[PDB]
């Protein structure tokens, strides 16, 4: 059927908008400032 | 008088006189021949 | 001629202070120290802003970059006809003499100087970038 | 660091050395011109790339060229 | 006729536009006297409008659905339906005056280039030489064709500076 | 020590020899042109007198003669205005009906169909409706016929001839010495007492003897032809005694200290004239009398040739505190030897004064039938505001020029200027922070309101109905000024203006002046103005303080005041000169003043200007400022889109020219973007290809064509940007205010 | 050299700055973080409570404001942790706060203190 | 005696030169073994404002 639940946007929109970008920005920020050995 | 004529021969004065003459000629042509669209 | 040694116990010109002085770079990376000899007390303009008074005799000053030291050197040489010299000081205490490197100003030719970065050809004789492509990194045809 | 190069068309007028604001260029003995001098760049690690030396060069084309390369604290002229 | 257009002498929108312009001018004139300066000026404008509309209709111009004259730029259609006065004759007229100006300027530059300080003559115009060249420029097409045929109009490639490619 | 007239006889011979040698004033330009750049340089250094020579005396003489030439140009312009009002205007007809006849003083010739611009302004006249307000000024002066305006035009031409003769005489025959120009004490004494005080006294005499009786009879309903001539009023005491009983006693009450007897023509009425809508001329006459006495007193303060008086050097040296080091030491020598420092101070105060004039002129209309002429009021406010802003930017430019050329560290060891340059980093950093804070707290409110309005949440906006930001300080000040005539101004019959509060004054069915209420939208636009002014100050101050050196380029003073850059080194040093700071300050001044005039136009058309009906006042826009000025969408739709209808549909009418300019101004402005976003290297290579095509046909000019310089490119771009934007606003304002006002 | 003024040289402001937890130089970094977090969460709970989108509805304005302040404290704790990871990677006395372990403990203490401050500010309004 | 005659007109053959394919007057020719002994003066200045330059023997042709 592939139909997502009714609560799917209420969970995926906040995820993709705040949780995933925060994790991506934190990991990318740590990677950019990492010093080479 | 020679220096004055040389000053009048400078680019801005010559351009001013020439453009005034050309503009006056076009204005007089449009005055005696109003609204010319085709030949 | 011999390379001079920095004297940290050298009087500095009379200056009331400013906000364009040294920053954290002087305490963590490096800074520069300029010294000169003045025949009399004279008011000069600081490269960081303001007017200072150089005293009669030795004068020492600190700057954040080499350009400030050379600007002060140019001002002292062209106006008061003095002969200043500067060094690069590291936080560990190391002092490195910078200008005039060989004791003679670079505008006048001096014996013993070995030419560096000199191409024995003209600009029009430089090769095309295709012959320099796929090198170790971004290289210009003038570098070869 | 920037790349500063001197070419054989230099006439040894010493104008580029006097115009350098960070003491990058100097004069060395030479035999290819009447002035018997040639410009040199032995302190390119302090070059900022202002290109004042190119402005002061009178030869056509220029005898001194500055190619902007890697950027560091000295090349960027940062006092902090 | 051409492109489905109609002559302005038979277009209803053309006469309607003329009536509209005369109506607004008459409406503005209705607020003044009969022997005053604004009345005379408005009457002169009305006569000029009537003469302009009659002259445009007499010229044989083609009007569209908007009642405005349309010009024909194709030489074949213009010469076949009597529209050469729109775009053909003014084309050659502009070409003559433009080439006149260009030829006079080129002659002045060539004349002052062989002097001691040509730049001085470029900033301070030599009025007698410029007037003589301006009067002599009437035969610019014949002189230009002769210069082109003799090979003196252009400069050789070896005498023109170029970039190092 | 001795103030006298020091003049050199025949220093420069009057001849036309140098007229034929362009660039003679400059040593570099006297050689002649080789490239086109020279031509531009010839005009870029024509008035740079300090660059031609280092002799202060020669520069001062050139400046003094140039001032005479400027005054001659101004006199020619004024004479032209009077001549146009006397021969091509409807002033005489407008005098009998100033509430219905539109002022017009320009007529166009009937050529190429341009006669449509001669609109029906009324009074049996056809012309262009003027907005300069000369009709109201002439009516206030008592002018009733075209003969008086024609005589004034002839007198203006005579004055212009005298100004030009004075400039020639002072440059070629009798040139003042340097010590004569350095008499700041004597010059200030004369300018305060003589010029200002005597001018105010003379104007007060004219107002008392001409403006007051003629305007009194005009307001009483007497025809201008029946009103006695000014000389008739000045010749017999019977007419003046009938109009003003105090004139029956002559000048006797003035000498016997019985000034209260002159209360019939020297009052403190305040408010506005209910017949004309302007200020009471008795109040203006009394104002000029008090101003004349005050300035005459102020003109006896400095020491010139006797023991009495003050020495400005001593006063400056005596002001020194523990927080400023030496103090004003060396400031007297700086202002008596540098023309750029004086120009900076004078331009700053002059621009500020022009802005103050615009505000005081709209708030307290001084001319009869001026407040009801909405077009004249809007045009006058906008024009004076723009002149003030331009002069302020020029002040910053000349302050930077002084710091680069005339600054000397040997005379500024520990003065105020030295300490300012010493902590310039702290000054600029704090000003930068306050600019960011103001920008966020001013623009973010509008963005928040736009977002909340678009999200369907009007209850979360910064408006009067929702969360409000009321200007309590301004409202308290307004109430204080409105209540002033009862407690803190016992002799004032009314308040200074009606903007504080009270009843409205209407003339000819149109609101001349009514109270102006301030709400949340006013608070937001005021903070927007404060933020824009702070950013303009930041750019100009940064360009002045960092003009000699900075942490990036320690030898900027050696590069001069106007230089393009210092190369692509140090990451890039593009636009480091003080000239570039002035170049950016011009854009910011344009932005600030544009928002200021936009706010003035919307506020006046929404809460002040409008018609008067039975039991109610209907405004031009219906009072939509308080509800729509809190969002950017409101400014774009209700103010820009709604009010631009008059200028876009003006074709086919007398205001069509405005519409044409409205389009032309959009062109020039966009044209500016070509010079501001590009560089001269591209244009130089394109010129190389065009030169190749010219060399092929042997039409290459001897003067080598070069692209405009980097500085010239920036100057051309900013000039076109300012011209296009200001002309766009001018066309929009004039067309809208003439069609609906 | 530098510019000295009474604002930056007064002994009263120097003592006030030295009394602050950040300039203690000798206490545990986790304690410093707890103190700073409490002092910040208490003031942070205010704006969300009195100006948030649910500020007019009763019995839930404080709940929403406290939850928003708690989320902000969590974001600030994550910012402190990434700052410590990207600042201390290699190499009076040296303050232990300016170290990888010291800053990590400081960030954890800030998180605990901030959440406790938010919870205390919520119950203080009841 | 090596090089063009003093005061004569020559054409510049240097491709990177501003005066490439242009005529300039010969000022002086160095008699030593320098790389560029010919000195050429031009009526039109370059972008740097210079009107003279040094060229080799094979970089100039009598034109």
């Amino acid at each position: 059927p592939f139909v997502p639940p009714s609560w799917a946007p209420s969970v995926f929109v906040p995820l993709t908008g705040l949780v995933l970008p925060a994790i991506a920005m934190a990991t990318l920020f740590v990677y950019i400032e990492k010093e080479a050995p | 008088m020679k220096d004055f004529t040389t000053y009048l021969s400078t680019a801005p004065v010559i351009a001013t006189i020439w453009f005034t003459f050309t503009a006056g000629l076009l204005i007089e042509i449009n005055r005696y021949f109003p609204d010319p669209l085709v030949f | 001629w011999t390379v001079p040694t920095l004297n940290p116990d050298t009087p500095s010109p009379i200056f009331g202070g400013s906000t364009g002085g040294l920053l954290r770079k002087a305490q963590t990376e490096e800074f520069y120290v300029i010294t000169w000899e003045a025949k009399k007390e004279q008011i000069f303009e600081m490269p960081t802003g303001g007017a200072a008074i150089m005293r009669q005799g030795p004068n020492l000053l600190k700057f954040g970059k080499k350009e400030q030291c050379l600007a002060l050197t140019t001002q002292l040489r062209n106006k008061f006809k003095l002969t200043p010299c500067f060094y690069r000081v590291f936080p560990d205490g190391k002092v490195q003499y910078l200008h005039p490197a060989d004791g003679v100003y670079p505008e006048k030719v001096n014996a013993g100087r070995v030419g560096a970065n000199q191409n024995m050809r003209r600009i029009g004789q430089n090769v095309n970038p295709i012959k320099v492509k796929f090198s170790g990194r971004m290289m210009s045809p003038a570098e070869i | 660091a920037h790349i500063v190069k001197i070419y054989d068309t230099c006439i040894g007028c010493t104008q580029c050395v006097r115009a350098c604001p960070l003491d990058v260029l100097e004069m060395v003995p030479w035999d290819g011109c009447k002035a018997s001098q040639m410009a040199s760049a032995p302190r390119t690690e302090d070059c900022v790339g202002c290109k004042r030396c190119e402005t002061a060069c009178p030869t056509d084309f220029l005898s001194v060229r500055v190619y902007l390369g890697s950027e560091s604290t000295r090349s960027m002229g940062l006092s902090y | 006729d051409i492109a489905g257009l109609t002559p302005c002498s038979e277009s209803k929108a053309y006469a309607k536009l003329e009536k509209k312009e005369l109506k607004t001018l008459e409406k503005r004139l209705k607020q003044y006297e009969a022997d005053s300066a604004p009345a005379v000026a408005l009457k002169a404008t009305m006569e000029r409008t009537k003469a302009r509309f009659a002259n445009y209709a007499k010229a044989g111009l083609l009007c569209g659905n908007d009642g405005l004259p349309h010009l024909i730029a194709d030489p074949g259609l213009a010469l076949k339906y009597g529209h050469a006065g729109e775009v053909f004759i003014p084309t050659f007229g502009f070409l003559y005056v433009a080439g006149y100006i260009g030829y006079v300027g080129r002659q002045y530059l060539i004349a002052v280039k062989g002097e001691a300080k040509p730049t001085d003559k470029e900033i301070i115009i030599d009025v007698p030489l410029a007037t003589k060249l301006a009067w002599q420029g009437a035969g610019w097409p014949l002189a230009a064709v002769q210069e082109l045929q003799r090979g003196t109009l252009l400069e050789k490639e070896e005498n023109i500076t170029v970039s190092p490619r | 020590k001795k103030v006298k007239i020091a003049v050199d006889r025949n220093p420069v011979e009057t001849s036309f020899e140098k007229w034929a040698k362009p660039g003679h004033f400059s040593r570099t330009l006297s050689k002649g042109p080789n490239t086109t750049t020279w031509i531009w340089n010839l005009h870029a250094d024509a008035h740079d007198f300090d660059s031609h020579t280092s002799d202060l005396e020669e520069i001062s003489r050139k400046v003094f003669s140039a001032h005479f030439g400027q005054l001659g140009i101004i006199f020619i312009w004024l004479s032209g205005m009077y001549f146009h009002g006397a021969r091509f205007s409807n002033y005489e007809a407008w005098l009998s009906d100033p509430t219905h006849i539109k002022p017009s003083a320009q007529v166009v010739w009937p050529i190429v169909g341009q006669e449509i611009l001669n609109g029906d302004v009324g009074g049996g006249f056809q012309g262009i409706q003027i907005t300069s307000g000369f009709f109201q000024l002439w009516r206030a002066s008592g002018i009733t016929s075209e003969l008086q305006l024609y005589t004034t035009a002839i007198g203006g031409l005579v004055m212009a001839a005298a100004m030009f003769f004075a400039g020639w005489f002072h440059y070629h025959k009798a040139a003042p010495k340097l010590e004569w120009f350095q008499n700041v004490e004597s010059m200030l004494n004369h300018h305060l007492g003589g010029l200002l005080g005597l001018g105010s006294l003379a104007w007060a005499g004219h107002q008392i003897h001409v403006s007051l009786p003629v305007n009194k009879l005009l307001d009483a309903g007497v025809d201008p032809k029946e009103i006695p001539l000014p000389h008739d009023l000045l010749l017999n005491r019977a007419i003046m005694a009938d109009l003003y009983p105090s004139f029956a006693k002559g000048i006797a009450p003035f000498f016997t200290l019985n000034w209260s007897e002159y209360s019939d023509f020297l009052t403190f009425k305040g408010g506005l004239n209910p017949v004309t809508g302007g200020l009471w001329l008795s109040d203006t006459a009394h104002h000029h009398v008090a101003i004349a006495v005050l300035f005459l007193v102020a003109g006896h303060m400095y020491r010139t040739n006797w023991g009495i008086g003050h020495s400005m050097k001593e006063i400056l040296e005596a002001h020194r505190g523990p927080f400023t080091g030496e103090g004003h030491v060396g400031l007297y020598e700086i202002l008596t030897t540098s023309w750029h420092a004086q120009l900076a101070i004078n331009l700053a105060l002059f621009g500020s004064l022009s802005i103050i004039v615009a505000h005081h002129m709209y708030a307290m209309p001084p001319y009869p039938y001026l407040a009801t002429d909405y077009g004249t009021q809007l045009s006058l406010f906008t024009h004076h505001t723009w002149i003030g802003g331009f002069c302020i930017v020029g002040a910053g430019a000349h302050a930077a020029i002084f710091m680069v050329r005339d600054y000397d560290p040997t005379n500024n060891y520990n003065n105020l200027l030295d300490r300012v340059i010493r902590h310039r980093d702290a000054i600029i950093s704090h000003l930068n922070w306050v600019c960011i804070f103001l920008g966020f707290h001013s623009f973010g409110l509008y963005i928040h309101n736009d977002t909340m309005s678009a999200l369907g949440r009007p209850q979360d906006m910064f408006s009067d109905t929702a969360i409000q930001l009321q200007p309590v300080f301004a409202q308290w000040i307004q109430n204080t000024h409105f209540l002033a005539p009862q407690l803190t101004a016992p002799n004032a019959l009314a308040a200074t203006s009606l903007t504080w509060g009270g009843d409205l004054v209407a003339v000819g069915g149109k609101v001349a002046m009514m109270p102006i209420s301030l709400g949340t939208s006013d608070f937001m636009v005021h903070h927007i103005h404060a933020f824009t002014i702070h950013v303009t100050v930041l750019i100009l101050l940064k360009g002045v303080l960092f003009a000699r050196s900075s942490r990036l380029i320690p030898d900027k003073a050696n590069l001069g005041f106007r230089f393009p850059c210092d190369g692509p080194g140090r990451g890039g040093t593009c636009q480091v000169s003080a000239w570039d700071h002035v170049f950016l300050g011009l854009f910011w001044m344009y932005n600030s003043l544009s928002i200021v005039i936009f706010h003035f136009s919307w506020k006046m058309q929404s809460d002040v200007w409008g018609t008067v009906t039975a039991s109610g006042v209907s405004h031009i826009t219906g009072g939509n400022f308080a509800q729509s000025a809190n969002t950017i969408n409101g400014w774009l739709r209700d103010f820009l889109w709604a009010q631009s209808s008059q200028v876009i549909q003006s074709y086919g009418s007398a205001l069509s020219a405005y519409g044409l300019i409205f389009l032309g101004a959009h062109f020039v402005w966009a044209f500016s973007l070509m010079f501001l976003f590009s560089g001269r290297g591209y244009w130089q290579e394109l010129i190389e290809s065009i030169v190749w095509a010219h060399n092929k046909l042997k039409v290459a000019p001897a003067i080598q064509p070069r692209a405009l310089s980097i500085t010239q490119g920036r100057a051309v771009g900013v000039a076109h940007y300012l011209l296009g934007g200001i002309a766009t606003t001018w066309s929009f304002f004039l067309a809208r205010i003439i069609s609906v006002g | 050299g530098m510019l000295e003024t009474p604002v930056t040289s007064a002994p009263i402001v120097a003592t006030y700055l030295s009394n602050l937890p950040a300039y203690r130089t000798g206490v545990a970094p986790v304690l410093r973080g707890v103190e700073i977090g409490l002092a910040h969460g208490f003031l942070l709970a205010g704006p969300f409570i009195k100006l948030g989108p649910l500020r007019n509805v009763p019995e839930t304005a404080e709940i929403a404001g406290s939850l928003s302040a708690a989320g902000l404290v969590l974001i600030l704790a994550l910012c402190l942790s990434i700052y410590g990871s990207a600042q201390f990677q290699s190499t009076v006395a040296r303050d232990p706060l300016f170290s990888a372990d010291g800053w990590s403990e400081f960030a954890a203490g800030f998180l605990v203190g901030g959440e406790a401050g938010v919870a205390w500010a919520y119950v203080c309004t009841q | 005696e090596v090089g063009p005659k003093r005061g004569s007109l020559v054409k510049i053959l240097r491709p990177e030169s501003y005066w490439f394919n242009q005529v300039g007057k010969v000022v002086s020719v160095d008699q030593s073994g320098v790389r560029y002994p010919v000195v050429v003066r031009f009526e039109n200045q370059n972008y740097a404002g210079v009107t003279t330059n040094n060229y080799a023997l094979d970089e100039v042709v009598a034109a």
